DNA sequence: TTTTTTTTTTTTTCTAATGCGAGCACTGCTAGCAGTGCTCGCATTAGATTT
């Protein structure tokens, strides 16, 4: 029932928005109430609004931390693990909830949904199966218990005091099944032919003699087993006894028909010194004596210091996060504006998600800038991809004008760059040593920066640690290094929404501004490392940011983007990042 | 169907349902069958817009069922997914990834296959079956040294310096972990120096781990199988390391004890035995293991308070006006009453779930309902065939032969109940019953009074609650006018009669009822309308008037009411449902008593008036 | 076969897959005639008509050259009657077939059995109950005041008296409640020992209550005694209750075999009653019942397939019998015209349309506009036009630029409630606030609708500063919200406004009970709620505002039509405004909505 | 060298039980499926009664039917078994030809009346209980009389069923059944 | 392309065995009758595994 029971608050837990479904997971014996508490609490309008919080606080927790979370606050709140403690015979139940708990854990990963979870306990609760791991756990191994087995299940197992109460009993097989003492070959009487029958319950009887044996050898000291005169023929008086046909009673009497008085003399007569027979009679004191238990004070632990501090491996992407309170931060904006004014080979209707962006990105991975472009190559890219051929001639075409478009002031071509001078896809890793705190840097941003007036200081929580990102493309031309980063996105426009206005809009939209700026402050401290007598201002040409649907072969500057760091902005960066 | 050479049917598939939905739609079921299908009444509104979702479904499904049988070669397996794809899915922010994830595997399958150059047409539960192994064959390590304290598997060749390294299931057997080699293998025959088995990787990589914790390494294993308390044993490795330990170390109590006996000793030491539940108070006792878990605390220290018995009185005030159908409900089952009545509680079980199977027998109440149905067709002595083909048509029954069987039993017992119903009926007209019992009026309405009196039949067992029933119904009768008997037939030959009564007799056991109910609205009244009746059955004595005493009847009493208190392995007993299991979870013989001493103050009258 | 030519159709979506697996199961392998005349039955079915007129259906051949399909073999089959008729999936009403066959006009058994429910206890069943006419008069003289000019309601009242089954038809605030207290007392007061049994059913829980108030209020100011005032009914219910509608099942506590009993049965906004549930209540009925039906002839039609309504009360215009009119004549006490000629006497008696408004005249720009719906655009420019009324005004909306304009001009619409919580009030003045002024869209979602009206209103709140709004928390001070559907545990019902504030003691919902009282209930306890800035057309049904603001989407939807706009005209108490374009609207008022029943066929045979 | 493993062979097994008693029985004129009915319900029993024999090493069936033996064959078979003895009672009634004894009550001439009677139809499965009167080591007991007299011994010597044809169809089928749906 | 309602209950095994009760034929004892031996039939009661 106690599964049953746990049906009945998850199912109230999800929705407790409806009375009914409440009310009837308070009723259950697990929590515990009586007939006054649901009276009363039927009656007075604020508790039921308390309860219905405390579960619409217990979904949430469902939703976040998962399931045996949940159950776990429940039972704090509720008491009930201490209060079936109390209860008589409540540890088992106790027992049964926490084993289920974590069954529901097993089950609970692999299903995604809240729900879906309640739809699988109700399943379960239909067919039970046989099956080994949801079968019950042991109730107590605080107590040392009276551990009532079958005879199968006892073979090779030792039992210092052993009660065999039923032996006496049996079972007249009417089914015909034997084996052919010639061949010793199974054989089935699908008829009922009385000799078959018989040919059987000879070998019913003699297993039914190995069985006594093994319980007999169970004991080490004393075994104690019930002896009546049974009667399976339903004729009351008589002078037939059946135990002849009773596995040990065949022992007693040698397989000799008596009566009653005859069994009882015949156990009187091999009764010395080690069997010894009482008769039996029925009797009742008291259920037994417990004289209870004492044990002591106790007290739980409790951690001082903090459970550990803020160390973080993070991205730019770990920054931005999301803004709880007045403010919150999103790529979109969410203002909009209907519109009621009433070739397919476009860069905008390229598709979007992680997805689209990736396999935009993973074309100029490998790609090579210093060849044309091959059709055939693109098709097999989005043959790989999965892209039909919808898009490969509208593709080659496009990438063209990218790796052909000039690009700053020095008017580079991407298809200008040798392999010697590309580095594609840098990963780096940068470690920020005391904590960085927001205001305690955009501060240092807004000041050197014209980028960072617009918006609010950017938020992001205390953090130490290492910060990760990958560099698109970085290539030197006259001994002049560049940083390239490509971006794509724009569900709805094509044109000239990308302007030196609008990229910069964009920009400090989705804040790519801090982004660049680590970018540099990262490229910065590889270039100081690796190149001897290295220079900011000499060897370092500023950051260029990439749309790829941007690049328009009517206008250069739609979708290229391009701004220096200040080089006093990292000089108090980096520092800031050393200490 | 016959794809899968079962005899043609024709009922309880996909089609069959359908067009029984749509029919359904057109056509009211009552208005009859068509090609032999029975309309299905449910959806006749806008509602049944879904069918027409549902059957475009099921006609892809159909199609595309026979679009894979035949085998292919690859280049023509290769536009497949995406056409199954996109299909038979509707893509989103959230599943873009998964799909794309398909398609990219998918043909990465396939393409390794041309590449290769295989002609031969292919089936598809070879790609099947290789698609599955290729979508869950990734993992994520992302957040590995992240720095939220890390959890994860032994991988060779992975050992990072740490302070303090945890192993967890270090059972025998299951670590070190065993894959075969592959058993026509050459190398495994002759080995040389440099090969790999994965053994040999588990036993190098245990070692790794211990040289690698720098302060503190926790080893941890399963002793005992909580469930069975079987034993449970630690890995060799584990066993060989705490060899070494108590070998090579004594505890600094006996410096001169003996070898193997402070070997004993310090591997008891250092060996630490948790408990099997959380709440054991052992954890909490003030130590050096002690357990952070405050959670638990009240309960290892057993300061709770027993739940309080879920009886407790309640006050009720009864109104003026009592409707008739309330009591009828009321008397019904008294104890489930006083939860869905009074405090409004009402344990609403699971729907029961879509059988597998096209009916083979009928039992339960998917065979009562075609009891009632029929019964109530022969006692107006309308045809049963054509309910018959009603049914069919149902696809209710079992199919073709059996269905005649099945038909012809049940009719043949419903026939002889039907006789029996039809000698006495006179049709009658219902009355509506305005009553003062106890300064309570008591308003209602009885279908077909007819002039002889109350008639009343079901196709159901004879058992004592119907009888509580007609006796309530039977006395309000009485109550107002309506001279006449009361009668009540069931199968096996089953009958209820109740002479009629003067209105005196008639109020004032209808005042015992009414007591009854506003006596059930304040404390859970027991009274068991079967088990109750059980006993009531030994102990009474209709030719004496007067309930039996001698103690010997008194354990027949018992014995027969345990008997139908909780059932065999057969019938499920009164005693198993869930209101009874609110108020008790084990029969006490003391509440045995207070159900027989109330079932003997309100059901006496029922045995006493019957004939 | 014509099979995948019905492929077609979906991509055109002139077809519902419904309608199409429909065709393809009952149709079977017949000529395609069959297969494609059954899905069109089910297609016009599915947007509300009840038959398919052969004519219609043979005319167009759009969806195929219905020469070819419908001229097979074996002869002349080209008569759509025999061909059609030939197979099995139709039949003349003999057989147990899916479509029924009978005036010509093909259509469903189910919309047949009860179509002729329906038909039939228009007709036949009601029946004449004879009274005193002086006595009954007199009654009458001391409900009514004023004997010195015709009196719609006085008619009223005399012909529901005289009619077992009779029905009223009006406008919103012509007086129909009141007219209906004024009957049911002179049925109590007309039969004095006599038990007279009162029933008050409105299809939606929300306008039951409405009735409960309405007739409690108004049926208190008229003198009764205490056995009278023990015959006032109690309360009224849902029309499923009453009928005892299983929720899982279609099955009844009632229907044929259980009459439920009454003496009386008053249906409140009949307009919403369809057509199955209009049948499956006459099922209920029994013979000694008297029932009454309320409702506008013009109101917006039932959702579910029918009009039962207004097929009745189109055979209102030709009027009264000759006779009943002398007869009436002599019962209010008045000349009552006389409708010229003869068509159907049991159902033109059976009529009463109520003409006057005692809530605003022809003076108001809202009673001129609205009875110049009926007619035609001309007269429609014309009013929006001249003299502006001051009750009256629309801007046009074409350009977004405009529409930002609209939002300027609603939050003026909102300003006095928007103040009264700025000032920081008392929840009862505020709710009653919020109802002087509503907006209304025809359409859900989208740029014009209620689901993105409440995106594009909110946002204009996040811009100019009114209610402040928290992303996270989901309930912002001040947000109105609406119940998805009723509930019998907070006493609340579907269709109904809360304003979600905190008092302080915490954020909660507050509602204002047909009792005067406040409930305020938390946000986990709502059932259901939709942000409710702007409603549906459908949803204002029998709600009443001071200021309405009507809004019509760009496009041409089947769903813009008369009526629509109609009741969005009616729903304003005083003050109206309008937002369209001159074009959808013109050509939108000129559409009315039809749905082909052979009622009209049924009741002239 | 991949070997899923299922622990649920039940489920199975009683699918495959379904399948037989699909492929076998519905298509069983009226008359034979009358007598399936009596034996078992539906599968649900049978697979009772088979299953400790489905499971394991298959037993060997004592003198099995023949492997070409149909039910309509077997029916057939008993459906004239029964009618000869029909017939021959029918000629052989009206007659005291017994030696008449105590306890062998008068009244036995009325389970004659029965017998003649019971003779109708062969569409009953179960021959009356009269009939174990007439047995002559029943009644020679309490008399040779004639032939036919001592036929009915043979007749009630071997029960008359389907029962050990279909187990045995039945046992075969759904073994492979399994066999194969779990290859 | 729009949308309304309403709340809950039901059943339950089959086969077989005996104990007695009722009715009858005979046979022996004192032609009929009482008893006994007998025999069937109707209701009631009991029991249905093991990894």
């Amino acid at each position: 029932l106690e599964a049953q029971e746990m049906l009945w608050l998850l199912q109230a837990v999800m929705t407790p928005e409806r009375e009914n479904t409440l009310r009837s997971a308070l009723a259950t014996s697990m929590m515990g109430l009586n007939a006054l508490d649901i009276e009363t609490l039927n009656n007075d309008e604020h508790a039921w609004d308390v309860v219905v919080e405390e579960f619409d606080g217990y979904r949430q927790i469902w939703r976040k931390r998962g399931v045996m979370p949940m159950l776990r606050a429940l039972m704090s709140a509720r008491n009930i693990a201490e209060n079936l403690l109390a209860t008589a015979g409540g540890e088992r139940r106790l027992t049964d909830i926490l084993h289920i708990s974590e069954l529901l854990q097993e089950a609970g990963t692999q299903l995604e949904s809240e729900h879906a979870l309640v739809r699988w306990l109700s399943q379960h609760i239909l067919e039970p199966d046989s099956n080994a791991s949801s079968q019950q756990m042991r109730l107590e191994s605080d107590k040392h218990l009276v551990q009532i087995v079958t005879i199968h299940k006892s073979k090779g197992l030792e039992y210092p005091l052993v009660w065999l109460p039923f032996i006496t009993n049996f079972r007249v097989q009417e089914q015909a099944f034997y084996h052919d003492r010639h061949s010793f070959e199974a054989v089935l009487d699908l008829n009922a032919a009385p000799e078959s029958v018989d040919l059987a319950e000879a070998e019913r009887l003699a297993e039914d003699l190995r069985l006594l044996y093994v319980a007999l050898t169970r004991s080490v000291w004393h075994c104690s087993l019930g002896v009546a005169p049974l009667v399976r023929r339903r004729g009351d008086k008589k002078g037939d006894t059946d135990v002849h046909q009773s596995a040990l009673g065949r022992l007693l009497q040698k397989g000799e028909p008596q009566d009653a008085a005859g069994l009882r003399t015949c156990i009187e007569a091999l009764c010395d010194d080690d069997i010894a027979w009482q008769t039996a009679q029925t009797g009742d004191n008291q259920p037994w004596q417990v004289n209870d238990v004492s044990t002591a004070e106790l007290n739980a632990k409790t951690l001082q210091r903090l459970p550990g501090d803020n160390w973080r491996v993070t991205s730019y992407s770990g920054l931005q996060q999301r803004x709880x309170x007045x403010x919150x931060x999103x790529x979109x904006x969410x203002x909009x504006x209907x519109x009621x004014x009433x070739p397919t080979l476009t860069p905008h209707q390229f598709p979007r998600g992680a997805s689209p962006g990736t396999f935009l990105h993973s074309l100029f991975e490998d790609l090579d800038f210093t060849q044309p472009v091959d059709p055939n190559w693109v098709r097999e890219k989005l043959e790989l991809g999965g892209f039909e051929s919808q898009w490969e001639p509208v593709l080659t075409e496009w990438i063209t004008a990218v790796l052909q478009a000039p690009l700053n002031e020095t008017g580079v071509s991407l298809s200008q760059l040798s392999a010697r001078n590309k580095q594609v896809e840098m990963e780096f890793y940068l470690p920020i040593s005391e904590p960085l705190i927001a205001s305690q840097l955009d501060t240092l941003i807004r000041q050197f920066d014209p980028l960072s007036a617009g918006c609010p200081p950017l938020e992001f929580m205390q953090v130490r640690g290492m910060l990760k990102g990958f560099i698109d493309l970085v290539f030197r031309h006259e001994g002049r290094y560049y940083l390239l980063a490509y971006k794509s996105n724009w569900l709805g426009e094509d044109s000239s929404a990308y302007t030196q206005q609008a990229m910069a809009a964009a920009m400090q939209a989705h804040r790519y501004d801090l982004q660049y700026q680590l970018y540099t402050l990262a490229l910065h401290r590889y270039l100081r490392h690796r190149i001897a007598d290295y220079d900011y201002e000499h060897h370092f040409g500023g950051v260029i940011y990439l749309f790829l649907r941007g690049v328009d072969k009517e206008h250069p500057q739609q979708g290229i983007y391009t701004t220096r760091p200040n080089a006093g902005l990292i000089a108090l960066m980096d520092e800031m990042f050393a200490g | 169907v016959r794809e899968l050479e079962l005899p043609a049917t024709g009922q309880h598939t996909w089609r069959f349902g359908l067009t029984r939905m749509l029919l359904g739609y057109a056509m009211e079921s009552a208005q009859g069958e068509w090609q032999s299908v029975l309309p299905y009444d449910e959806s006749s509104g806008l509602i049944a817009e879904l069918v027409g979702h549902l059957a475009s479904l099921l006609m892809q499904l159909n199609i595309w069922r026979r679009g894979l049988a035949q085998e292919r070669p690859l280049e023509e397996w290769l536009p497949v997914c995406r056409d199954m794809l996109n299909a038979f899915f509707l893509p989103d922010a959230e599943t873009e990834a998964a799909m794309t994830l398909i398609e990219q595997q998918w043909q990465a399958i396939i393409a390794e296959g041309l590449g290769a150059q295989y002609g031969d047409a292919v089936p598809l539960s070879l790609l099947r079956d290789e698609l599955a192994q290729r979508l869950d064959q990734e993992r994520i390590s992302q957040r590995f040294l992240a720095g939220p304290v890390n959890i994860c598997t032994l991988m060779p060749m992975r050992s990072i310096p740490f302070k303090v390294v945890c192993l967890l299931g270090m059972n025998d057997g299951v670590y070190p972990r065993q894959l075969a080699p592959l058993g026509f293998d050459l190398m495994s025959q002759k080995p040389k120096r440099g090969d790999r088995s994965r053994r040999d990787d588990d036993r190098y990589l245990f070692l790794e781990a211990l040289i690698s914790a720098q302060q503190k390494l926790y080893i941890s294993y399963i002793g005992r199988s909580i469930q069975d308390n079987s034993e449970r044993f630690p890995s060799v490795l584990v066993q060989e390391l705490i060899d070494y330990i108590g070998q090579s170390h004594y505890l600094p109590g006996d410096e001169a004890l003996n070898c193997d006996e402070s070997e004993a000793r310090v591997k008891a030491h250092l060996t630490c035995l948790h408990t099997r539940m959380p709440f054991d108070p052992q954890n909490y006792q003030p130590g050096e293991r002690q357990s952070y878990a405050r959670e638990w605390l009240p309960a290892a220290s057993q300061a709770g308070k027993a739940h309080s018995e879920f009886v407790q009185p309640l006050p009720f005030t009864l109104p003026e006006t009592v409707p008739l159908e309330t009591l009828q409900r009321f008397w019904a089952h008294p104890v489930r009453a006083f939860f869905q009545m009074r405090l409004q509680v009402n344990f609403r079980t699971e729907d029961s779930e879509i059988p597998d199977t096209e009916p083979f027998i009928l039992e339960g109440l998917s065979r009562y309902q075609i009891n009632q149905q029929l019964l109530n067709a022969l006692v107006e002595q309308d045809d049963a065939e054509r309910l018959f083909r009603r049914f069919r048509a149902a696809g209710d029954l079992p199919y073709g032969a059996f269905g005649e069987i099945f038909w012809e039993t049940q009719c043949q017992e419903m026939q002889q109940l039907a006789d029996r119903v039809i000698a006495c009926r006179q049709p009658g007209q219902s009355m509506e019953i305005d009553l003062a019992c106890n300064g309570v009026q008591i308003t209602g309405w009885l279908p077909q009074v007819q002039p002889d009196g109350l008639l009343r039949w079901r196709p159901s067992l004879l058992s004592v609650a119907q009888g509580m029933q007609l006796w309530l119904e039977h006395l309000v009768y009485c109550a107002s006018g309506g001279n006449g008997e009361s009668r009540l037939f069931l199968r096996k030959d089953g009958e209820w009669r109740f002479p009629p009564l003067a209105a005196e007799q008639a109020l004032h056991y209808l005042s015992q009822l009414i007591e009854g109910y506003r006596e059930g609205m304040s404390a859970p009244l027991l009274v068991l309308p079967e088990s109750g009746g059980a006993w009531l059955k030994t102990c009474y004595d209709a030719q004496n008037d007067a309930m039996l005493d001698d103690d010997s009847t008194l354990q027949k009493a018992r014995t027969k009411f345990l008997q139908a208190y909780e059932g065999n392995m057969m019938v499920r007993g009164e005693g198993d449902d869930i209101w009874y299991q609110r108020l008790w979870r084990q029969l006490t013989p003391e509440t045995m008593e207070a159900i027989v001493e109330q079932s003997q103050r309100f059901l006496l009258p029922l045995f006493r008036f019957n004939q | 076969k014509l099979q995948k030519q019905l492929l077609e159709a979906v991509e055109h979506k002139q077809l519902r897959p419904l309608d199409v697996q429909f065709a393809l199961t009952v149709a079977g392998d017949e000529h395609p005639a069959v297969t494609l005349a059954a899905a069109l039955l089910s297609h016009d079915a599915g947007e509300g008509h009840v038959c398919l007129p052969l004519s219609r259906l043979e005319n167009n051949e759009a969806s195929h050259p219905l020469l070819a399909t419908c001229v097979s073999e074996i002869g002349e089959l080209q008569n759509w009657e025999e061909c059609l008729l030939a197979s099995q999936a139709v039949s003349r009403g003999d057989e147990p077939t899916p479509m029924i066959l009978c005036g010509d006009r093909l259509y469903l058994n189910r919309m047949w059995c009860n179509e002729r429910t329906v038909a039939r206890f228009f007709n036949e069943v009601n029946h004449a109950i004879e009274v005193d006419e002086a006595l009954l008069a007199q009654t009458l003289d001391k409900l009514f005041p004023v004997s010195d000019e015709i009196n719609w309601q006085k008619v009223a009242a005399a012909v529901a008296l005289t009619r077992r089954i009779s029905v009223i038809s009006g406008g919103p605030g012509t007086g129909k409640t009141t007219t209906v207290a004024k009957l049911l007392a002179a049925l109590i007061q007309m039969a004095d020992g006599e038990r007279c049994r009162i029933r008050l059913a409105a299809p939606t829980g929300k306008a039951a209550a409405r009735l409960t108030e309405s007739l409690g209020k108004a049926l208190r100011q008229l003198p009764l005694t205490d056995e009278q005032k023990k015959r006032i009914p109690e309360d009224a219910s849902t029309l499923h209750r009453l009928l005892g509608a299983q929720p899982g099942s279609q099955r009844l506590r009632h229907h044929a075999g259980n009459p439920l009993h009454l003496d009386v049965l008053v249906v409140d906004e009949a307009s919403m009653i369809d057509l199955p549930m209009m049948s499956r209540l006459i099922d209920a009925l029994p013979d000694h019942a008297r029932v009454i039906f309320l409702g506008d002839r013009d109101q917006l039609a039932s959702v579910e397939a029918g009009a039962v309504l207004g097929d009745i009360c189109a055979y209102a215009n030709a009027g009264f019998t000759a006779e009943r009119a002398r007869q009436l004549s002599r019962l209010t006490g008045t000349h009552v015209p006389a409708g010229t000629g003869t068509e159907a006497a049991s159902l033109r008696d059976s009529l009463c349309l109520l003409q006057k408004s005692y809530r605003f005249g022809s003076d108001s720009g809202i009673g001129q506009l609205a009875a110049a719906i009926n007619r035609g655009d001309k007269t429609a420019v014309k009013t929006v036009f001249q003299q502006d009324f001051t009750d009256i005004e629309k801007r046009l909306l074409q350009s977004g630029e405009d529409y930002i304009a609209m939002l300027e001009e609603a939050l003026a619409g909102y300003g006095r409630y928007l103040d009264l919580l700025q000032a920081r009030a008392e929840p009862d003045l505020i709710i009653q606030a919020f109802n002087e002024y509503q907006l209304l869209c025809a359409l859900r979602e989208g740029p014009f609708g209620v689901a993105g009206l409440n995106e594009r209103i909110e946002q204009f709140m996040q811009q100019k500063r009114k209610i402040h709004r928290h992303p996270h928390s989901r309930w912002y001070e001040g947000r109105p919200v609406m119940i998805a559907r009723n509930d019998s545990a907070l006493g609340l019902f579907n269709g109904d406004i809360g304003i979600a504030l905190d008092r302080g003691q915490g954020t909660r919902v507050w509602f204002a009970m047909p009792d005067g009282n406040i409930k305020s209930v938390q946000p986990s306890r709502l059932p259901e709620h939709e942000t409710t800035w702007a409603m549906t057309v459908h949803k204002s049904q029998g709600s009443e505002f001071d200021h309405a603001a009507l809004i019509l989407p760009s496009q041409r939807t089947p769903v813009v039509t008369r009526e629509l706009v109609y009741t969005a005209v009616t729903r304003a108490r005083r003050r109206l405004s309008l937002y369209a374009d001159e074009r959808i609207l013109s050509a939108a008022i000129a559409t009315r909505t039809e749905r082909r029943s052979g009622l009209a066929a049924l009741f002239s045979s | 060298f991949e070997q899923q493993l299922i622990e649920d062979e039940s489920l199975l097994r009683y699918q495959a039980c379904a399948d037989f008693w699909r492929r076998h029985c519905y298509p069983l004129p009226r008359e034979i499926a009358q007598v399936v009915f009596e034996t078992w319900k539906g599968p649900q029993a049978l697979l009772r009664d088979i299953n400790r024999y489905l499971q394991g090493e298959a037993p060997v069936i004592k003198a099995p039917p023949p492997d070409d033996e149909t039910l309509a064959s077997r029916h057939a078979q008993i459906v004239a078994r029964i009618d000869t003895v029909k017939q021959q009672w029918r000629d052989a009634v009206g007659e005291l030809d017994a030696l008449i004894e105590s306890s062998g009550i008068d009244r036995r001439k009325f389970n004659r009346s029965n017998q003649a009677k019971w003779i109708d139809k062969i569409s009953a499965w179960a021959e009356e209980e009269t009939n174990s009167y007439q047995l002559p080591e029943s009644l020679e007991k309490f008399t040779p009389r004639h032939p036919l007299f001592e036929a009915i011994d043979q007749l009630l010597a071997e029960p008359l069923s389907i029962r050990d044809l279909v187990i045995t169809r039945a046992l075969a089928e759904i073994r492979e059944t399994v066999a194969r749906e779990k290859r």
